[PDB]
RNA sequence: AUACUUACCUUAAGAUAUCAGAGGAAAGUCCUACUGAUCAAACAUGCGCUUCCAAUAGUAGAAGGACGUUAAGCAUUUAUCAUUGAACUAGUUCAUUGAAGUCAUUGAUGCAAACUCCUUGGUCACACACACGGCGCGGAAGGCGUGUUUGCUGACGUUUCCAUUCCCUUGUUUCAAUCAUUGGUUAAUCCCUUUGGGUUAAACUGAUUUUUGGGGCCCUUUGUUUCUUCUGCCUGGAGAAGUUUGACACCAAAUUCAAAUUGGUGUUAGGGGAGCUGGGGCCUUUCAAAA
């Protein structure tokens, strides 16, 4: 009962560049 | 006998009633004497007819019952073993 | 007469309602007769089903058929490999017993009527059961009157945001690499 | 008089067997219900359209070909075409059917009558098939 | 179909199929596997089969085919009251040879356990 | 999908497969025959790595649109539910709402559609803001007058401020061509 | 598991086949591994006893199901009671007040079909065989009969008690080659008393064993032979250790912190041969009785 069935997925971040950036609005 | 040995077995699940009278109470079964008349905790009840209510509690008389139907996994339960070995019983 | 309690195989002496009752309630037959149904039960997924099995002749146009098509290689894992493979599947099988996803009480938490559903002691088809339910304890809250007046905006730093949807172990490669943008 | 092959051996009881034969060939016939039996001696019908009596051996030798015997030859042969080289299924063999070489042995009551002789000639030949 | 023993009581049959006829017009079929003094037996895997009222009319005096419309209850324990003949559906999944097997090795094992018993008891 | 994996390791014979899929797209897809007859333990083996396969992709593009969905959208989201009349939302749920809105529009599916906008209502009913869109886009996209008026009238009883449901209400109504109501 | 504290409680009765006769301590009882009859159980064992046990010379079929689909299938019949007011014929509609009110109307009842899917079986051997209605090997379920033992059956304890085994195999089957072992037949040579016996090497034949090759069927054995554990396998069917006062697998816990601890469930299997032993049928010999 080491390993689990499930896990929360990891991501990478994509550099932020003024296209990828959530918060932009000009 | 077994019969009621078995509906001893039973207390505390979820178990379906017939009277004789027509009527059809399932829930929890709370008390057994063997008389096999049972009292029963958050049951649903169908009238003959069909009509279903609710009730908190019951109790039944055993010799209107008609049949009962008890959880399965019960079937392999140690009452229905043919060929046992019991120790000895204690001096009293 | 005398009662054998079989699951306990111990005999309880000249049998009465009082005496049988508290043998059956006491916590060592608790434990022996839940064990006792644990095994029986894990028996049946134990159990092979070992169906007999009935050969007939084949055919002369099915083995003629059936020559021209090639013989496909089977895998078999070493007893130590399979050994370890099948406490895993067991081990994952009984994790997919224990999952009953509840994220619906997680959502509505600050909901005016939370208390009178999810709290599941306080309500009124299980409510009043729960209570007698509880263990005669002997030895060694969320109550129902809240209303919306407490807790008037749901958002001042309170609430963590909503857990990631899992993913498979197995084919945790298959997620896409890089998010489209930039969290924090 | 017609004679088959590859019928299923297993039934043991002449009368259980001629009920799933007579079963396969006429679906409600007179006898899915099975009260009784008909019985003609040596010298009345089993089923409607043509057919008579029937017969099976335990004999290794006669093991899976039982034999029908029919009302007439044009209606043994009718029922010959009635199929038409489309070959029937008994329980889980199609059969492969065919005229007998030896006339049927009732049909020759039926002609006679239109047999002692034939009587002593079959204890005879049969005596000399046990030397 | 199915030749019961000629002389085989309540007690010499068990986990064959029965069909079990009650006062009412049910009949209950499946396993038995206990039963007692006054007749309340307990089967295991069962159905209960009834004929409406509109097919009854089926049945009375004139190949008939009647719907009897069933419900399936597991495990159930009957009472002797209700009870009124019983009669042989089926033999068991096991032969009688097997049976002798299985109860000679099943024997064996509960003596196996008085042995183990006893000697873990008398030591400690 | 863990169910399904498992479901599909405990099939013990090729009879099983046809309770995926009927017979004829195993033979043509996958060519995996039922009827195979000869050893039959390793085809078997091989055909439950055939249907694994193709039960990844499908686990390929459902984990793609799932991850979308909330890396997006649903973990913006912290108030699933109504509240009163007296609450008020952040901007930033209002935004995260208008934007799942309009991504579950551009989905085309119509029973998440719906589902999405009386998702989206009980959290905030109170604004108009969702019923004047859910109007819009059931008045154009999918060109239905009558249901945008009946969800403006709706929107009457929820919603505090009224004004901009009943102008666009007056006009959803003229172009129906009901004077007297 | 041990010690202490507290609570809950304690023995329906009798018997273990019947009948009859003889004996032991006029009536009755008890008893006789005493004698007969009948009954019952177990164990053997037989019957030309009865019924049943699926296609491969083919893509089937038999029994039983679906708490399966077509399927809102087709054809029918159903959706509360009381009080007051308005209109109305001489019962009907609308509104208000009260009581209870299984869900369903895609329902319920009747009728029928098609399709699909599940469980089960010796899918055995010999045979493709012109008969007047058998006498292949097994398995399942019965009926009838003889024989033995016992007189409900089983755990537990005691004894000058009595007991007391092995081998091979775990894909299977068949053929061929060669090796080894044993037996029978024929020819030649030598020795002893035309005949008989022994030995020799050689030839033919049957049985058994070792190594290789070929073929057939099976590998769902799905945890790749499932009697364990460990090693291991599809270009292969294998190797090592072990087998019931024991071993192994698994379940449960709380801690320690991956072993064990305590409590529980289950497995320890199948096949063949040798020995020993019980039963049955047949043959030969010996004995007793009767005609
Ligand atoms: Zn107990």
């Amino acid at each position: 009962n080491h390993m689990s069935q499930f896990i929360y997925p990891v991501q990478q971040q994509p550099s932020l560049n003024h296209f990828t950036d959530p918060n932009n609005t000009t | 006998g077994i019969p009621v040995k078995l509906l001893n077995e039973a207390q505390g699940h979820i178990v379906s009633l017939e009277l004789t009278t027509g009527a059809t109470y399932r829930g929890k079964l709370v008390e057994s004497e063997d008389s096999m008349n049972v009292q029963l905790r958050d049951v649903i009840a169908t009238e003959p007819q069909g009509a279903v209510t609710h009730m908190d509690q019951i109790f039944v008389r055993g010799s209107q019952i008609k049949f009962i139907v008890v959880p399965d996994l019960l079937k392999n339960a140690p009452l229905f073993k043919k060929n046992s070995s019991r120790p000895m019983p204690p001096i009293r | 007469t005398r009662y054998y309690c079989e699951y306990c195989h111990s005999y309880l002496t000249h049998d009465t309602l009082s005496v049988r009752k508290s043998h059956l309630v006491g916590k060592n037959h608790l434990r022996i007769t839940a064990d006792y149904y644990r095994n029986k039960a894990r028996d049946i997924i134990n159990k092979h089903n070992h169906k007999r099995r009935h050969i007939g002749k084949r055919g002369r146009k099915e083995r003629e058929n059936s020559s021209q098509n090639e013989t496909l290689k089977v895998t078999c894992l070493s007893n130590k490999e399979k050994r370890h493979i099948m406490h895993v599947k067991k081990m994952n099988q009984k994790e997919l017993a224990q999952t009953s996803i509840d994220t619906l009480k997680l959502l509505y938490d600050g909901s005016p009527g939370y208390s009178k559903v999810f709290v599941d002691a306080n309500r009124f088809d299980i409510g009043d059961l729960v209570k007698a339910s509880k263990l005669p304890q002997r030895a060694n809250s969320r109550s129902r009157d809240e209303t919306c007046e407490s807790n008037p905006f749901p958002r001042l730093n309170n609430p963590k945001k909503l857990e990631p949807p899992k993913i498979l172990s197995q084919w945790s490669n298959t997620i896409p690499k890089t998010s489209i943008f930039y969290s924090v | 008089a017609l004679y088959f092959q590859n019928l299923p051996s297993r039934p043991a009881n002449k009368e259980n067997y001629t009920r799933l034969l007579l079963k396969h060939i006429n679906p409600n016939n007179k006898y899915a219900i099975n009260p009784s039996l008909p019985l003609p001696h040596n010298k009345l019908l089993d089923d409607q359209m043509g057919l008579l009596e029937v017969s099976i051996s335990r004999s290794s030798k006669m093991t899976n070909q039982a034999f029908l015997t029919f009302v007439t030859q044009e209606e043994a042969d009718r029922f010959l075409e009635k199929y038409t080289t489309t070959a029937l299924k008994v329980q889980g063999r199609k059969v492969r059917m065919g005229k007998a070489r030896t006339n049927s042995l009732l049909g020759l009551s039926i002609e006679m009558q239109k047999t002692y002789n034939l009587d002593i000639k079959k204890v005879l030949k049969a005596r000399k098939l046990k030397r | 179909k199915i030749q019961v023993a000629h002389s085989s009581r309540l007690a010499n049959l068990i986990d064959y199929k029965l069909r079990v006829l009650t006062q009412d017009g049910r009949v209950y079929i499946g396993q038995l596997m206990a039963f007692d003094k006054h007749m309340n037996l307990v089967l295991n895997e069962c159905i209960e089969e009834r004929v409406p009222k509109t097919q009854l009319d089926k049945l009375r005096p004139r190949t008939l085919n009647i719907k009897v419309e069933k419900r399936v209850l597991g495990l159930t324990i009957l009472r002797g009251e209700q009870i009124l003949s019983t009669v042989v559906e089926d033999k068991p999944l096991l032969s009688k040879k097997e049976r002798l097997v299985r109860d000679k090795k099943e024997k064996k094992q509960a003596q196996k356990q008085t042995k183990l018993r006893k000697e873990k008891e008398k030591k400690p | 999908y863990a169910l399904w994996l498992q479901r599909i390791d405990d099939i013990m014979d090729l009879k099983q497969l046809s309770q995926l899929t009927s017979k004829d797209e195993l033979l043509k897809k996958l060519k995996i025959d039922i009827n195979y007859s000869g050893r039959k333990g390793p085809y078997l083996q091989d055909a439950k790595k055939k249907l694994k396969k193709i039960t990844k992709e499908m686990y390929m593009v459902v984990q793609y649109q799932v991850l979308e969905i909330y890396s997006i959208f649903e973990s913006k989201i912290y108030i699933n539910y109504y509240t009163s009349p007296e609450t008020l939302v952040s901007s930033d749920e209002i935004e995260t709402w208008i934007k799942y809105l309009d991504y579950t529009i551009t989905l085309q599916t119509d029973s998440l559609t719906h589902l999405n906008f009386q998702r989206a209502l009980l959290p905030l009913a109170h604004y108009d803001l969702v019923w004047i869109k859910y109007s819009k886009w059931l008045i154009n996209s999918k060109n239905d007058l009558l249901g945008a008026k009946n969800v403006l009238l709706m929107g009457l009883k929820f919603s505090l401020k009224k004004t901009e449901i009943i102008k666009l209400l007056y006009s959803v109504i003229c172009k129906l061509n009901e004077y007297v109501l």
